[PDB]
């Protein structure tokens, strides 16, 4: 015959953001050099 | 670039938009990370939380959606994954 009125609750939760990326790339120059260190007719006396 | 819908489980207004946001964040961002922020945040402004977005040229995935907010698409060469989950 007793009847007893009663409140329920659940907790609660907590996201979080986050990202994710493969491998990266990066650009890159380069120049070849033609150097010519070169004499034109060294007498050698070897 | 020119926008191809492979697969969809989602309303025509939100495939539009989707395809709409993504572009939008293709011609923004190059990283694919920040593309993939981009369309995230705006869809939980305008359709609520909580989607996530995969933008990428290879990769598989298995993923868990709500009915009805589920797109995969191609933006050029590179794939759009979005949906609501949470």
């Amino acid at each position: 015959i007793r009847w007893e009125t009663k409140s329920c609750q659940t907790a609660s939760i907590a996201t979080a953001s986050a990202s994710a990326q493969a491998r990266n790339h990066v650009d890159a120059q380069v120049q070849t050099e033609a150097p010519v260190p070169v004499s034109v007719q060294p007498p050698s006396q070897y | 670039r020119k926008a191809v819908i492979k697969n969809a489980d989602m309303s025509e207004e939100m495939q539009q938009d989707s395809v709409e946001c993504a572009t939008q964040a293709l011609e923004k961002y190059n990283i694919e990370k920040d593309i993939a922020a981009h369309i995230k945040k705006e869809f939980d402004k305008k359709y609520n939380p909580t989607w996530h977005c995969i933008v990428g040229r290879n990769f598989g995935s298995y993923v868990t959606h709500e009915t009805k907010h589920f797109i995969y698409f191609y933006l050029g060469q590179v794939a759009i994954l979005l949906f609501k989950s949470g």
